């Protein structure tokens, strides 16, 4: 295929979420709780109620949402699974990403966990289930690379939930196809499918010994199965919406329920009429973790679609109206960015955030300007326009909540800019002719000893900051190998660069060879009182000095004015920006000419 | 000038004599600088399905004359300081146009084996055959898609490519007649300017350009395992140029040079392999473009490593 | 940028990216790489207005998430 | 001897899919009135004193002299002796006019001709609207053919369902999975609940990322005349299916409307094809007569196939056989009709 | 020699399958040359080709043939034809389902020359009618839509084209084998749609007979349709061009309407007789007077089996003419009349020259006399037409 090259704006620690959390693990040794940001970033912080700030640290190599993580070998790993298609495994203690699994070929969408085996399976959009040992990929290295697989198969459509029981002698799946379907782990061999429910299952549960089973569905229904009888004992409609998040406690015989609603409650499954409701959130709640340290559990934990994770204290069972009114304790989150606009220099941008926060970026320099504050975002665009055109070079996303900004082999060259319009001054006394993309991959791979020619370092005009991640990836889907500006003369980064770095980098970066330059055609004539061709960005000057000549400097300026479409134009005005902006018509530009 | 479109109905139906349709293709000639660029095409498919059943060589004579003419003129008017300066219609559309042409007579030939003989036998070369032109180059290298004329226009093309080299070393060795003649534009450049005007995104030549190339440096290879050398060295020089030139631009084609190249490479006969091992250098200079296309060759030529001898 | 869905032949639904910039014949041979349908064969049906190779997608008030049927051309006669 | 008064249209040419076009179309009820009216318009402009003007008045002509030359036929039996028809020639010749891409005698697209015509009668009545507002009957084809399109797409993550309304002139509808299929299938394929997977996901804009999406239609509002056009082909270079579908006499809607509805859709017409390749075929109509001596009384409640010129009643049993899957008909159905009955 | 092929074809197929596109790119390189041994070996390797290779290779196969035929080349163009025929009627249910490409030829009938049309039109007849497509007859009834489109056009050359196809596709549908049902009303039904349509032009009129009077010869078909047509032609013969010979004076011509060149001088005892220059006069119908009456000869005595009684005064029948003899109006009146009279002599001197072909075989003594007499007479017009 063809491979982009990308890079995030943003400051090197984000101590906080910037987006929603997927999902949660509490490690109970060490009170440590683990978020999986929607971001792409998870992050680790403390629960003890001593320290004020509990962020630890951030493990930001994911690209993409993470979607589920699961601590595995008695809270050493944790292994994460996102919708860049790939699941990875962490050391949780140091917090550095040691393997790949690059097998799936969607979004990665549930992850599941047996204890007593320690084994783990995930599986996701791709209709694909993949059980690991998780001790034989731990047992990993640069040379015992080879890992060996074994997965399930019958499911006909894009799974979304997973769980297993505690034992790992069962497994289900949940999907569209609105069937849950159930396999024996230890044999592969698929066994009963029981049929029933009519949505999607989002939420599964299975007590310890695989003989009971709990569903949630976006149907808005929880329902209880027995897979020795293979049928449902029970239903609850306890929600007006979708339910998205259930947990159980140790005994199997209260569930916590959550989802589109906002709304929480805790169900007796004997007795279904003695129901409290626990609270009502902010946000639709996406996964819920209990503190399970004691017998009727003190807290539980609440994600939702907003960076901020609520702990609810759980004062009790036995005893319209919510039981708790505010959070226990509260890990703030940032705000994300949801809206951009490039300016037409196609150099500044500016956001908008989730807070009504309104900002200005450089991109050329990879870094914020300034804070706008709560302006007006409308009225702050139309306040600062210049009648200027630029030929279009990248493109943006807000998928991870930053401004990610992506360059491809076929416009990444396309923006010729003078030095004297752009913020580069002229030490010498002249302009000389800059292309934008070709600077900012100069510039990005500033660190890379292969561009340095017998010394320079960079393109001499602007440093990114030197923490910019530089993502290069395939495009639609694979990312192909991901490092820090600051990082690249690393010898590792530098062979997996020069193994990774498509040949059209490398003719920039490299032998610096010029882009092609891009020309227009024009017509000149009479109407004002031949067909030529000039680069886009000559002056209308250029052309008034042209016709004096060719029809006998400053007298030139003096006498002969230029006009386009009945417009006079501006003589520091480029040919380019007069087609954009003015001529309305079709076929080629036509320009009159006439002398005063 | 307008309707000139439908000034060929008049020769449908009706037969006709010589004379009259060459007074009428010869008007046809003449206003073809005068109607437009855009409209040619058309006119140029109207004009080729007629000609089946009439005048064959007198359309194809013109239409390859004036566009020789008209890219003459843009490429010794285009020449300049990269500023405001005059040009006729832009290389933008007049690649365009020309590749539809092209494609259009490949396919009215392909109709008719007696338009391309014709063809064939009107740019038979010893002489200099000054109908030579780029257009005429491409269009010769077009045809090879078709069995029947393949190697009759290649081995055409080899002999006038090796007339062109002798003819430059005839010039370059003596004062008087280099004194008397000025110089024309000699094939290899023809070719060399040919392979890389071919960017503009028609693809119908690759496989005939790269077939020529492997033609052209197999027959001129240095046998040696002396004035007749120097045209058989630049011949295998010119076709180094050609197969590494349409390397880095086509994307689709460069799959199978690399494989050509290594199958002829690797070898237990001996014989001399010096060019090729230069050309497979030269080409795997650009590593990454390799890998993405073609890295699976490579590994089963290494494969094969074992049984050659030491050299 | 927009989005818009283009349900096929054989009634699935694709969906392809274009900006209202775009020609027609810039869509049919998006259509032709996402398919495999040569561009002179099809014929976008909109809201009961064909498509054709002059206009462009801001001239026909198409905006994100819209549908194009797409049918090709029976030849009869 | 038995000369059935019913005219058809010579070939005069290369040109069947304009002439089966016609013959289906000029039994369509509400047609045949509204054509003339708006004519009757045109003439007292004319009076009070272009090319999307002349079309509309063609048509009336046209229908004027195939009315006047059957009731002539129908009064004299005597005259006429072997061929019952004419030939549309102003029609055909200001079509032409209408788009150049018919000029010459090549062959033709049905569903693509009644798109021209009725798009040009259409425009012609909403110019003569906006002439009229410069200073009952001008809704034709923005009434009969026309409705409104209902749609909706919930993203599985967000589960927030957007509308958007469209405009709908017909149908267009799959043939075949990729057995026999009923035409309710056939419809439930084209408007009922399916998802967008794999490399196919829709840009949602509450979770700000690409996300799977279940996406259904509805038929909120229901025009006069509704017109099935059965996508009786596929790719791969391409082909045609001659494998029909099995096809209803009396179609109910109830299942994909949106509000409960008691409506029952009728046949009343079918355009069919006969060939074997895309590139080439030759069009036959098929209209049961229902409404407007009395031995065209007679021949009401009968059904008709329509070639070029000759015209041959079938009883309605043998038609609806005739279109079974049970054997290959022939002649594939490619474009039905349905009255609001 | 073609022994060892068929050997290696038979043996060794299912490893040499794998290479077939090699195979079929030689066998269409070493087509195109010029003696015949090459050409029959090429012609038989893509036979053999096709036997036994894959159904894709099949495709391939029938593709390379048609751009063989489309191509241009006459002997390319003969020898590809006459491959297709020979394999459809090897393997007609393999190439049953590959009619499309073949059928796809008849897009291009500029490049191909009159008589290999109904080579053509042949090989494609016998692929859409053999038994095992009734289960869907689906070439059959396009290909009757196909003719039809093609003889209701307005050029004149597709309507040729049209009734050479017409024709030689209805002598494959009522073919004579070891019937007589609703397929020989659909012969006849054929029949007489393209006789209706093709009535017109003489050009166009001339040229039915003459495929239809070589077609029921050098074939054969079925008595069922053969007594339709031969009552029909019969009867339509008998009331066009027969006039009454007591009736023979009538007026309005500028030359003295006669009988000439009968037999035995009867002086028109009862009505037999040509009327020819009324219908030469009026076209200052006739033109096609040489071949109808060999396609009623030729009719009757396949329907009769060789017995010409019922055709038997039309050999002494007296024919109108003129005073043919030079009376001095040659130096003089030199005007477009003598143009007309000798069109008139060399028609009444080609009917002369058929119908000495039609009575020939019959050994009755007496009538040899009457055929010989009737040479004498050609003569004696051959003979006088040099004036
Ligand atoms: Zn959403």
């Amino acid at each position: 295929r063809k491979v982009q090259v990308s890079y995030v704006i943003r400051d090197e620690v984000e101590k906080y979420n910037r987006n929603g959390v997927n999902a949660l693990q509490l490690d109970p040794a060490l009170n440590r709780l683990f978020t999986a940001g929607r971001d792409s970033i998870i992050r680790i912080w403390s629960v003890n109620q001593h320290k004020q700030d509990p962020y630890i640290a951030s493990m930001e190599h994911h690209t993409d949402w993470v979607n589920d993580i699961v601590l595995c070998c008695n809270g050493k790993t944790l292994i994460s699974a996102s919708s860049d298609t790939t699941v990875k495994v962490w050391n949780a203690h140091k917090g550095f990403c040691m393997s790949t699994l690059r097998t799936h070929k969607d979004y990665v969408k549930a992850l599941a966990y047996a204890k007593d085996k320690e084994l783990v399976a995930s599986a996701g959009l791709d209709r694909q289930i993949f059980l690991w040992d998780v001790n034989t990929l731990t047992a990993l290295t640069a040379s015992n690379n080879t890992v060996t697989t074994s997965s399930l198969s019958g499911n006909k459509d894009s799974i979304y939930s997973l769980a297993m029981n505690q034992l790992g002698t069962i497994i289900v799946s949940g999907s569209t196809e609105k069937v849950l379907r159930v396999w024996d782990p230890r044999t592969c061999a698929k066994l009963m499918k029981l049929k029933g429910h009519t949505d999607n299952v989002k939420a599964l549960l299975l007590n310890r010994d695989g003989t009971q089973c709990l569903s949630g569905s976006s149907d808005g229904t929880i329902r209880l199965w027995s897979l020795g009888q293979q049928r449902c004992i029970a239903t609850y409609r306890v929600h007006d919406e979708g339910v998205w998040a259930l947990q159980v406690n140790d005994a199997f015989t209260h569930v916590y329920s959550g989802g589109r609603d906002r709304k929480i409650y805790c169900t007796d499954l004997r007795n279904p009429d003695i129901r409290v409701l626990i609270c009502e959130e902010k946000a639709p709640v996406l996964k819920m973790e209990l503190d399970r340290s004691a017998d009727p559990p003190p807290a539980i934990w609440v994600a939702t679609t907003k960076s901020t994770v609520n702990k609810w204290t759980l004062k009790g069972i036995h005893n319209i109206t919510p039981l708790c009114t505010q959070p226990d304790q509260v890990i703030k989150g940032g705000a994300s960015i949801i809206q951009c606009h490039i300016l037409n220099d196609k150099r500044h941008i500016l956001t908008k955030d989730t807070n009504n926060n309104v900002a200005y970026w450089d991109v050329l320099k990879a870094c914020k300007v300034e804070d706008l504050g709560k302006v007006d975002f409308e009225d702050e665009i139309k306040k600062r326009f210049k009648m200027v055109y630029v030929p279009n070079w990248f493109s943006v996303d807000l998928k991870t909540g930053m401004l990610t900004i992506t360059l491809d082999e076929s416009d990444c060259f396309a923006a010729w800019v003078s030095a004297k319009d752009a913020g580069f001054s002229s030490p010498d006394g002249s302009d000389p002719k800059l292309n934008l993309g070709g600077l900012l991959l100069q510039a990005l791979l500033e660190y890379w000893p292969r561009t340095h020619v017998n010394v320079q370092k960079g393109n001499g005009y602007f440093q990114v900051p030197p923490h910019t991640p530089v993502i290069f990836g395939e495009a639609g889907g694979r990312t192909l190998f991901r490092l820090l500006c600051r990082d690249s003369g690393g010898e590792t980064e530098s062979m997996l660069l020069n193994e990774t770095v498509p040949q059209w980098v490398i003719d920039i970066t490299v032998d610096k060879n010029m882009p092609k330059f891009n020309k227009i055609p024009f017509y000149l004539q009479p109407h004002a009182s031949d067909r030529l061709s000039a680069s886009d960005m000559l002056q209308v000057r250029k052309v008034m000095e042209h016709v004096y000549e060719k029809i006998i400097a400053v007298l030139a300026e003096e006498k002969i004015e230029l006009l386009c479409q009945d417009q006079v134009l501006d003589p520091n005005m480029d040919l380019r920006t007069v087609k954009h902006f003015i001529w309305k018509s079709g076929g080629d530009l036509t320009l009159h000419y006439r002398q005063k | 000038q307008q309707y000139v479109i439908q000034l060929t109905s008049m020769f449908k139906d009706v037969p006709l004599t010589a004379e009259e349709v060459e007074f009428v293709v010869e008007k046809a000639l003449s206003m073809f600088s005068k109607m437009n660029l855009q409209e040619i095409p058309p006119l140029v498919y109207q004009l080729l399905v007629l000609s089946s059943k009439g005048s064959r060589k007198s359309v194809l004579e013109g239409i390859i004359a004036f566009f020789s003419a008209l890219d003459k003129q843009h490429n010794e008017e285009q020449s300049g300081d990269e500023l405001l300066d005059v040009v006729t219609v832009p290389s933008g559309e007049l690649r365009h146009v020309e590749g539809t042409i092209i494609l259009h007579i490949v396919f009215a030939i392909k109709l008719d084996y007696e338009l391309g003989r014709e063809l064939v036998k009107h740019l038979k070369v010893g002489d200099s055959n000054n109908n030579l032109s780029p257009f005429s180059i491409a269009l010769l290298l077009s045809v090879t898609r078709i069995q029947r004329f393949q190697d009759q226009v290649l081995d055409l093309l080899k002999t006038s490519v090796v007339k062109s080299f002798k003819d430059l070393q005839l010039l370059q060795g003596s004062k008087f007649l280099q004194n008397l003649v000025p110089h024309r534009s000699y094939v290899s450049t023809m070719i060399l300017e040919v392979v890389k005007n071919s960017v503009h995104s028609w693809d119908h030549v690759t496989q005939g350009l790269v077939e020529l190339g492997f033609i052209l440096m197999d027959s001129y290879g240095p046998k040696k395992v002396s004035l007749s050398r120097m045209p058989n060295q630049h011949a295998c020089k010119l076709g180094a140029n050609i197969l590494l030139e349409t390397f880095k631009i086509h994307e689709m084609i460069r799959q199978e040079i690399l494989e050509q190249v290594l199958n002829r490479v690797v070898t237990r006969a001996s014989s001399p392999i010096s060019h090729f091992l230069d050309l497979l250098s030269n080409i795997v200079m650009y590593a990454p473009l390799v890998l993405q296309s073609c890295s699976s060759k490579v590994t089963e030529a290494f494969d094969y490593l074992s049984f050659l001898p030491l050299q | 940028s927009m989005q818009i869905f283009v349900k096929t032949l054989t009634g699935k639904t694709i969906t392809l990216e274009v900006e209202p910039s775009d020609t027609i014949e810039n869509v049919k041979a998006k259509i032709q790489d996402k398919e495999g349908i040569p561009p002179d064969q099809q014929r976008l049906i909109f809201a009961g207005k064909q498509l054709e190779d002059g206009r462009t997608l801001s001239d026909y008030n198409i905006q994100k998430e819209s549908t194009l049927h797409l049918v090709l051309r029976l030849r009869g006669g | 001897e038995n000369l059935l008064p019913f005219v058809g249209l010579n070939n005069l040419g290369n040109t069947s899919y304009l002439n089966s076009i016609l013959q289906v179309l000029y039994f369509c009820p509400g047609f045949k009135s509204g054509v003339k009216h708006l004519f009757n318009i045109i003439s007292r402009k004319k009076e009070a004193l272009l090319a999307s003007y002349e079309l509309i008045c063609s048509l009336q002509s046209l229908i004027i002299s195939v009315e006047q030359l059957q009731a002539s036929f129908l009064l004299n039996p005597e005259k006429y002796t072997d061929e019952l028809a004419t030939q549309p020639r102003r029609l055909l010749n200001t079509l032409r006019e209408l788009n150049p891409m018919y000029e010459g005698y090549l062959q033709h697209d049905a569903q693509e001709v009644l798109q021209c015509i009725l798009g040009n009668i259409q425009e012609t009545c909403q110019l003569l609207k906006k002439e009229e507002v410069k200073n009952i009957g001008f809704e034709l084809v923005e009434k009969l053919f026309q409705g409104q399109l209902v749609l909706r797409t919930r993203c599985l993550e967000c589960e927030s369902l957007t509308e958007r309304r469209e405009d709908f002139q017909d149908i267009s509808v799959p043939v075949q999975e990729d057995e026999m299929k009923t035409l309710r299938w056939a419809i439930s394929q084209f408007a009922s609940v399916e998802r967008i997977v794999g490399e196919d996901k829709y840009f949602c804009e509450n979770c700000h990322h690409y996300t799977e999406a279940e996406r259904s239609l509805l038929f909120d509002k229901m025009p006069e005349v509704i017109t099935i056009h059965l996508k009786c082909f596929a790719a791969s270079g391409l082909s045609k299916i001659n494998t029909p579908l099995l096809t209803p006499l009396k179609l109910s809607l109830e299942e994909w409307s949106t509000k409960p509805t008691n409506d029952s859709y009728g046949l009343f017409a079918v355009v069919m094809h006969s060939g074997i390749t895309i590139s080439s075929g030759h069009y036959t109509a098929s209209v049961k007569v229902t409404d407007l001596v009395q031995s065209l009384k007679e021949y009401e409640g009968k059904w008709l196939l329509f070639d070029d010129s000759e015209v041959k009643v079938t009883e309605e049993k043998d038609f609806l056989n005739s279109l079974s899957p049970s054997t290959s008909p022939t002649s594939t159905p490619y474009l039905l009709f349905y009255k609001k009955l | 020699q073609e022994q060892l092929l068929q050997s290696t074809f038979s043996v060794h197929y299912l490893v040499l399958k794998d290479m077939c596109s090699s195979i079929l790119s030689l066998a269409q390189s070493l087509l195109h040359s010029l003696d015949q041994s090459i050409i029959s070996f090429g012609s038989l390797l893509y036979k053999y080709a096709f036997k036994f290779f894959d159904t894709y290779c099949q495709q391939e196969v029938v593709g390379a043939l048609v751009t063989h035929i489309c191509s241009g080349n006459e002997a390319e163009v003969d020898t590809a034809l006459d491959v297709l025929l020979e394999l459809v009627v090897l393997n007609p249910s393999a190439m049953m389902m590959n009619a499309v490409f073949v059928k796809g030829i008849l897009d291009y009938l500029d490049n191909i020359s009159p008589q290999q049309i109904r080579k053509l039109f042949y090989v494609l007849s016998t692929l859409a009618f053999s038994k095992q497509n009734e289960a869907s007859s689906h070439i059959q009834d396009d290909m009757h839509l196909v003719i039809r489109k093609q003889l209701s056009s307005t050029v004149f050359k597709y309507k040729l084209i049209g009734i050479i196809g017409a024709v030689t596709m209805a002598g494959i549908m009522a073919a004579d084998r070891s019937l007589s049902d609703e397929q020989c009303t659909q012969v006849t039904s054929l029949l007489q749609l393209v006789h209706s349509c093709s009535e017109q032009s003489p050009q166009a009129s001339a040229l039915y007979y003459d495929e239809f009077a070589n077609l029921i010869q050098h074939e054969k078909l079925d008595p069922k349709a053969l007594e339709w047509v031969g009552h029909t032609i019969c009867n339509d013969f008998q009331d066009a061009f027969v006039v009454d010979s007591c009736v023979v004076p009538e007026g309005d011509f500028p030359f003295p309407v006669k009988a000439l060149y009968g037999l035995e001088e009867y002086d028109t005892q009862d009505g037999i007789a040509i009327n020819l220059l009324p219908l030469l006069f009026s076209q200052d119908s006739p033109l096609c007077l040489a071949p109808y009456f060999r396609l009623l000869r030729l009719c009757v005595e396949r329907q009769h089996n060789g017995n010409l009684e019922e055709i038997d005064g039309l050999l002494d029948c007296p024919i109108f003419l003129t005073d043919l003899e030079p009376g001095e109006k040659l130096e003089s009146m030199s005007a477009k009349e003598r143009s007309f009279m000798c069109s008139l002599i060399f028609l009444t001197l080609n009917w002369f020259r058929e119908i000495v072909n039609a009575f020939c075989q019959e050994t009755s003594p007496e009538m040899k006399g009457k055929v010989l007499t009737r040479l004498k007479h050609i003569v004696e017009l051959q003979i006088i037409l040099e004036k």
